């Protein structure tokens, strides 16, 4: 019902190479051919990446900066509030971000500055015109 | 098998099936109830449990029903029945036994047995015994044909048969217990030689046997599940289908390369795309660094804009050192994987040269087998008859094969040196033409009732005709000789003053240099009690040595065996035999195979009688008169020697049918 473990014998694989002659050697060689392509395209990117591989070299420590750890506060200074109004001209709603740029404010913290200060700092304003870009 | 059930078993019969054999002959049992088959099929077994406990004396019929029971021994005309069946086809007291009832004082028929080998011998005896006047003619001035010994000195070897092919279920075993045989059995162990004469490592000797016994297969599945048998309206071979199977194994070879390294461009120009995308983000980052630094130079105190700036800057560049480290994470994924998928590589080729040529050896053992080279065997039907191969051992003739067809002729019409030339067969009887192969100008004229003709297969095909048959053989008979294959193979016997091989080793090898010669001188065999080493010539170099004097044959013999035991080990040879089969005008070849387009069905018509025309026309249906015995007529056993001694029994108890009458089918 099936061949050896092992040999691979289809009923399309069988008519390919008893097609003619010298099916069997033309079959062959188009699989050498495909072979020694695929093998110098290998060496072609090998030698194309390993170029770029040196353009890396010392990754990007020289531009790393420190850690700042500082303890997330509550009260929102008027620096602070200035920071924010700033960030979202700049980031819009990416909370994150502008909870990074301002440093010792929450995420959350960030998403009730966006409706207890929404009136006073028009910051419907200020979306609509990071929106403009 | 042992008890009546193994006398079955060992008479080639089924112990709880009646055959069509016997079918015909009593119509009346295999008809009726279930009952009476089974009492019949003990009388079967029973009588000839008791022929195979001592079969050098004739079992009788009075002998018969006194060692049966009740209640198998009260219906004597069936035991009668059966025991004479059993004593006509050959399945009892047949060989060389002592006879109890002397033979009738007057014989009945004129038979003329054309052949006196092994199929004509058996034969004779069988019709002598029946109580008819029987006369072989043989061209040689032997007996045996294709069981030929050389005998000089102390030396003895076969350059025909030497080898029982197991005993169970053999007609040999029971000539065996008749003649003095001396039988050995054969040790399977082989060691390789290649050309250079070292040894293969035992690695290679399997993984390449392997790969040999799994390319048959393959052929084997091409055969019964592909129906691959025809290609351009031509049959497929044996040979045509292993070279099939094996490009295509070099194919999937490739086919696995070319996939394994498409695994790695892929993967290597997923890390091309990925190296391009760092080389722009480290770029980003050198800019985004030096703003951050400048933003950082306006000394304080600053306005909210330029607080933001710095604020601003070290956010963005901290986001796309985040992106950079990520993407040197997924670098050292991508560039592991690469070594994982470099280190692994496929297998480089399928068979290299070194294995290639042991797997020629191989190769070349199978045309020792079946006598031919594969490109001539048929891809269906080449193994057609390994279903009734005997059980057990092989064993080896050692005292010489010709000790069975010289105690076969005692007592027989042989007419030695005498060459059969024409046979003619009319409805009133036969006449055999035959000249003296000494002097071919002395005619000798025989008469007869019927003629067998055992004459080998090789010479019923030569072109012309070395035997004229008048009036010619039917279309249907010639066109099978036509198809069937008739192969070829030498032994070359070497007598040497002392043993210098392995003595427990009864067969090494010789892997050839070329696949054209891979059957030359292959296979050497250490199988007698005195220094004889015997060669084979095998396969396509098989004819063609036949065309090389003896000391050119001997001297390459000599030459691999130098290479294998040592330069100084090897002696001189005192005495050397080659044989040459397929110029043997009286052989032309060595025994029969199933060539491509031919079936075992062939060997069936080789077997068929023929019966000549009606004399007068409008006279009744004609006696078939000319009859085929030998080893190319026997389906089931083909190319041996107890394949030709069963065709001799099978003929004779045809031949007696028609000219005796049946009395036991009634
Ligand atoms: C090298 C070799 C090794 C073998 N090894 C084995 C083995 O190990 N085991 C095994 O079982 N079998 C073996 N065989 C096969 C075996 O030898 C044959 O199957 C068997 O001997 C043939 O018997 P036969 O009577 O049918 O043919 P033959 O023995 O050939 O009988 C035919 C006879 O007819 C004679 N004859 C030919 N032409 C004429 C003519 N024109 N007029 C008159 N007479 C004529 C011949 O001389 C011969 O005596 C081997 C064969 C060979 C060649
Ligand atoms: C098998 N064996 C050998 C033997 N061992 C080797 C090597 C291979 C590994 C060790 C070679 N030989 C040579 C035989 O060559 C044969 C025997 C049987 C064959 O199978 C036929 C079956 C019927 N249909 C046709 C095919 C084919 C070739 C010595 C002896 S003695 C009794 C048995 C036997
Ligand atoms: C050649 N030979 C042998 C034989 N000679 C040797 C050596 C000793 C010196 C030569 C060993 N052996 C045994 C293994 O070799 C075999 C066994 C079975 C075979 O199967 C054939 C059977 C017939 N139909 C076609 C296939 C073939 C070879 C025994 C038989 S029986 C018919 C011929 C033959």
């Amino acid at each position: 019902r099936k061949p050896p473990k092992g040999m691979f014998l289809s009923q399309e694989d069988v008519e390919a190479v008893s097609a003619n002659a010298t099916a069997a050697t033309t079959v062959l060689r188009q699989l050498d051919m495909e072979l020694v392509s695929v093998k110098r395209q290998i060496q072609n990117i090998k030698q194309t990446n390993s170029a770029l591989k040196e353009k890396l070299d010392g990754g990007i420590e020289p531009y790393r900066l420190p850690e700042v750890i500082q303890k997330c506060n509550a009260r929102w200074t008027t620096e602070e509030q200035l920071l924010a109004v700033q960030a979202i001209r700049k980031y819009g709603r990416d909370f994150q971000a502008i909870s990074d740029v301002i440093g010792n404010k929450s995420v959350v913290q960030v998403k009730n500055f966006f409706v207890n200060y929404r009136r006073r700092f028009n910051i419907d304003e200020v979306l609509q015109e990071w929106e403009a870009e | 098998p042992s008890g009546v059930e193994g006398a079955a078993f060992q008479s080639r019969l089924p112990h709880d099936r009646m055959t069509s054999q016997e079918a015909a002959c009593f119509p009346d049992i295999i008809s009726g109830p279930q009952q009476t088959q089974k009492v019949f099929l003990f009388i079967r077994n029973r009588t000839l449990q008791l022929w195979l406990d001592n079969p050098k004396i004739q079992l009788t019929f009075e002998a018969t029903l006194q060692q049966l029971e009740a209640p198998y021994n009260s219906d004597t005309v069936l035991v009668h029945r059966v025991h004479s069946y059993l004593e006509r086809h050959g399945l009892i007291n047949f060989g060389i036994y002592k006879r109890i009832k002397p033979l009738p004082t007057k014989k009945t028929g004129k038979v003329i047995i054309i052949g006196s080998g092994v199929s004509g011998l058996a034969a004779a005896r069988q019709l002598q015994s029946f109580g008819m006047d029987v006369t072989l003619l043989e061209a040689r001035d032997r007996v045996g044909g294709r069981v030929a010994t050389f005998r000089k000195g102390n030396y003895v070897a076969d350059l025909g048969a030497m080898v029982v092919t197991g005993l169970g279920g053999n007609p040999m075993a029971v000539v065996s217990k008749q003649v003095n045989m001396e039988l050995a059995k054969i040790k399977q162990k082989c060691p390789l030689y290649e050309a250079n004469g070292q040894a293969v490592p035992k690695e290679k000797d399997e993984m390449v046997e392997q790969e040999f016994n799994r390319l048959l297969e393959a052929t084997s599945y091409l055969s019964h599940q592909l129906d691959f048998n025809v290609l351009n309206n031509k049959p497929v071979s044996l040979g045509q289908a292993l070279e099939v199977v094996i490009q295509l194994q070099e194919k999937h070879v490739k086919d696995e390369q070319i996939e394994h390294w498409k695994k790695i461009v892929k993967t290597q120009e997923e890390l091309k795309e990925l190296l391009n995308k760092m080389v722009n983000l480290k770029e980003k980052i050198k800019e985004l660094h030096q703003q951050y630094k400048e933003a950082s130079e306006v000394k304080p105190p600053r306005d909210i804009t330029a607080e933001f700036l710095v604020k601003s800057k070290h956010r963005d560049l901290t986001a796309l050192c985040k992106e950079y480290d990520e993407l040197a994470e997924t670098q050292g994924k991508l560039e592991e994987k690469l070594q994982e998928l470099e280190a692994n590589p496929p297998s480089d080729v399928y068979l290299s040269s070194r294995d290639r040529q042991i797997l020629d050896w191989h190769f070349a053992n199978l045309e020792f087998a079946n006598a031919t080279p594969l490109s001539t065997l048929s891809l269906k039907h080449w193994d057609q008859d390994d279903d009734f191969e005997f059980t057990g051992s092989h064993l080896t003739v050692r005292n010489g094969y010709s000790c069975v067809p010289v105690a076969l002729a005692e007592g027989l019409d042989i007419k030695l040196n005498t060459a059969v030339r024409q046979v003619r067969y009319t409805a009133s009887g036969c006449e055999v033409i035959a000249v003296n192969t000494r002097s071919t100008s002395q005619t000798f004229i025989y008469k007869c009732d019927a003629v067998l003709c055992t004459l080998p297969l090789g010479v019923l095909k030569q072109q012309p005709p070395a035997v004229q048959f008048v009036p010619p053989l039917p279309e249907w008979k010639t066109s099978a000789v036509q198809r069937m294959g008739f192969g070829n193979l030498n032994k070359v016997v070497l007598c040497f003053d002392r043993v210098f091989w392995d003595p427990s080793v009864n067969l090494f090898g010789h892997v050839g240099s070329t696949t054209a010669s891979r059957g030359e001188l292959f296979l050497f065999w250490n199988l007698y009690k005195a220094p004889i080493l015997l060669a084979l010539v095998a396969g396509e170099a098989a004819g063609i040595m036949e065309n090389i004097s003896d000391d050119v044959i001997v001297g390459r013999c000599l030459a691999i065996l130098k290479g294998i035991f040592g330069s100084s080990a090897v002696p001189q040879p005192k005495e050397t035999v080659v044989s040459r089969w397929r110029a043997d005008p009286w052989a032309r070849g060595s025994y029969s195979y199933v060539a491509a387009g031919s079936s075992g069905n062939d060997y069936d018509l080789m077997a068929q009688p023929i019966t000549p025309g009606p004399s007068i026309p409008g006279a009744p249906q004609p006696i078939p008169r000319l009859f085929f015995a030998g080893e190319h007529t026997i389906r089931n056993y083909p190319a041996t020697v107890h394949g030709a001694l069963l065709s001799g029994l099978r003929e004779a108890g045809r031949i007696a049918d028609q000219f005796l009458g049946a009395m036991y089918t009634l």
